[PDB]
């Protein structure tokens, strides 16, 4: 599908606190039940992503989306 | 007493919550227009020297991103700016 | 409003008989002049719960049981109160499969169920085991032909095979589901998954297929068999192939045990014309005329109404649906079939494509089973120790896409 946004195409990587509604849902359970060193594809949901509203420019409403992830290493 | 961090990290914690979290563009642009005149009035301060030293580049930068995206409208140059203001956020915080 | 008032919008999926549906609301409309509009489009079992959200929804959907649950939990459907005379009018296990929480939500219209079609002048004796498919279609593909072609990119087409030796979705324990007892990454499930990958890797079969595939292949000859239900008859009809419905193939030594669907209709909670689609479904659709309409466009299977089921039961064809139903077992409505249908999905695509290992596969497919919003796909193992906790920071490399 198509490509909205990737960490590896900015070569510097992204971090964020988990457990703290920081991220969307999907993430947020995705993530936390992912191991250090591991890459996962995780499919999240509308109802754990931007929903009906969407987010204007970049994800249409009800769009399933799809992340290509490695967890790097804990902070 | 009160500091140039201090007013980006609340600045940052609103506009990022006012944009991400109620799709208010244009009350983000409200919340960090005169941070960006804080700056641009230049630091008189010990803190705020340093701090300009810091981030002033950075954050000058992310308004230009601002700026191109009020013309061009495409919400690309919206995020490059936001890219610049996480990287500061992260180092204050 | 966003649903019309006076008429009556219906979803059913397009594999189904819509155009027998469409006379039974033309009947509808001479007696009371109210419009009936059957639409047909494409992962409605998905955009149902989307549209319905909002309440601007269809009147009626057209789904097996299993969606329903989720459908019920969202309060997307209205509480059908059907009368105690009409209630007898159908068989009573077809109540119970449209039951959520002691309430019932939908009309059940017919069961459905796989079973193993086949061409009666390629092959006279059609295979009792799976395990003598691989010899048959080295046999056939000596003539130019195959042995089977069935979809496999939906997995309600494998899944016989899977629970064949005793694979499971979820347990059923005292006369409810236990969501945490997930039975996908089961020894059963690996035999019947690696059979499935054998037969791909061995080219008995191509993992490319798909419904349409599958069907035109048989419809025109090319293979021996096929894996499908009842409404898939009536093109096979007009195909000009002698065939026979048959029980599906016993995997070491264990029958087929295909979920059994029943094809049923909800009313939409947010439609104004609740009373005017319980007329349609009670006095038009639920008759021996009404189900005849739908049955001549695309076969229902057997149906729920007793006095049309009495009649259809003399028919081989069905007997043969109703055999492979018996060593079945009835699909649970609960919400987590929607993530247990998708869990299953990825980890068949995946095993048959070779982008994973029968294993690999069930093991994503275990977790997820159960997994309503997120569904992780793993693309290469971690230390499988080092989880992190609420609070700390991760860093991670990412690529973002849409579906
Ligand atoms: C160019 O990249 C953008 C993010 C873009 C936006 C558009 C989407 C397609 C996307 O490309 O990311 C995208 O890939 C995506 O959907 N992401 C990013 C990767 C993680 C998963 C997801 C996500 O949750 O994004 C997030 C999503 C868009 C919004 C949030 C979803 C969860 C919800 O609870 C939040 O409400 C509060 C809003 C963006 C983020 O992960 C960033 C880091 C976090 C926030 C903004 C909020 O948590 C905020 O709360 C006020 C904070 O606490 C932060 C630290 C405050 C600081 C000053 C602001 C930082 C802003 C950073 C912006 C960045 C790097
Ligand atoms: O493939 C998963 C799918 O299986 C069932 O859908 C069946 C349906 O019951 C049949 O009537 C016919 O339309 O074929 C479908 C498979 O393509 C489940 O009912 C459904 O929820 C699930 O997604």
């Amino acid at each position: 599908g198509k490509k909205f946004d990737s960490s590896r195409d900015r070569n510097k990587p992204f971090k964020f606190m988990l457990g703290k509604q920081e991220v969307i849902r999907g993430w947020e359970e995705g993530v936390a039940q992912m191991s250090v060193g591991q890459r996962a594809k995780l499919t999240i949901s509308p109802d754990y992503a931007y929903g009906a509203t969407g987010h204007p420019g970049i994800i249409p409403p009800h769009a399933t989306l799809v992340f290509d992830v490695e967890l790097l290493k804990l902070e | 007493s009160i500091l140039w961090h201090e007013m980006w990290h609340e600045g940052l914690e609103e506009a990022s919550r006012l944009y991400f979290g109620e799709r208010n563009v244009k009350g983000m642009f409200e919340v960090l227009e005169p941070l960006h005149a804080m700056m641009e009035r230049g630091p008189q301060t010990l803190k705020e020297t340093s701090f300009n030293q810091a981030y002033g580049r950075d954050l000058m930068e992310a308004q230009e991103w601002c700026r191109k995206y009020m013309k061009s409208g495409n919400v690309k140059d919206l995020l490059q700016a936001w890219d610049l203001y996480y990287h500061v956020f992260r180092r204050i915080s | 409003m966003k649903i019309e008032e006076g008429k009556l919008v219906i979803w059913i999926n397009g594999d189904k008989g819509y155009n027998g549906l469409a006379e039974v609301g033309k009947k509808f409309e001479k007696d009371t002049g109210i419009k009936v509009t059957v639409e047909h489009p494409d992962k409605l079992e998905e955009k149902f719960p989307q549209v319905a959200a909002t309440g601007d929804g269809p009147d009626i959907i057209f789904w097996a049981h299993d969606r329903f649950g989720g459908y019920a939990q969202s309060g997307l459907l209205a509480e059908i109160t059907p009368a105690a005379a009409f209630q007898d009018k159908l068989y009573p296990f077809t109540w119970d499969a449209v039951r959520y929480n002691g309430k019932l939500i939908a009309y059940p219209i017919a069961v459905e169920a796989l079973s193993l079609i086949y061409n009666k002048d390629l092959l006279p004796n059609p295979p009792k085991t799976w395990e003598e498919i691989p010899a048959l279609d080295k046999e056939l593909k000596a003539k130019g032909k195959s042995a089977l072609m069935f979809n496999l990119q939906e997995p309600y087409f494998t899944w016989p095979l899977i629970a064949a030796d005793g694979g499971y979705a979820f347990k059923y324990a005292a006369g409810k589901y236990d969501i945490k007892d997930v039975g996908v990454d089961n020894a059963g499930a690996k035999a019947g998954l690696t059979f499935l990958v054998d037969l791909i890797k061995n080219k008995h079969m191509n993992a490319d297929t798909d419904y349409s595939i599958a069907e035109a292949a048989f419809n025109k000859g090319e293979t021996a068999m096929t894996i499908n239900g009842p409404w898939a008859w009536s093109n096979i009809d007009t195909s000009a192939v002698n065939y026979g419905v048959t029980v599906l193939p016993t995997f070491k030594g264990q029958p087929s045990k295909p979920f059994v669907g029943v094809l049923s209709a909800g009313i939409n909670a947010a439609s104004p014309n609740k009373e005017l689609a319980k007329e349609f479904l009670e006095n038009y659709l639920l008759t021996d005329e009404g189900l005849e309409a739908v049955n001549k466009d695309k076969p229902l299977g057997a149906v729920a109404l007793k006095s049309y089921e009495e009649e259809l039961a003399k028919d081989p064809r069905i007997a043969a649906t109703m055999e492979n139903a018996q060593k079945g077992e009835i699909m649970p409505n609960i919400p987590q079939m929607s993530a247990f249908w998708y869990a299953v999905r990825t980890a068949v695509i995946n095993a048959a494509s070779g982008r994973q290992t029968v294993d690999e596969a069930l093991k994503d497919a275990q977790t997820n089973a159960a997994a309503m919003g997120v569904q992780v796909e793993t693309i290469s193992p971690g230390d499988g120790r080092t989880f992190p906790k609420r609070g700390q920071t991760c860093v991670v490399h990412y690529t973002g896409m849409l579906e």
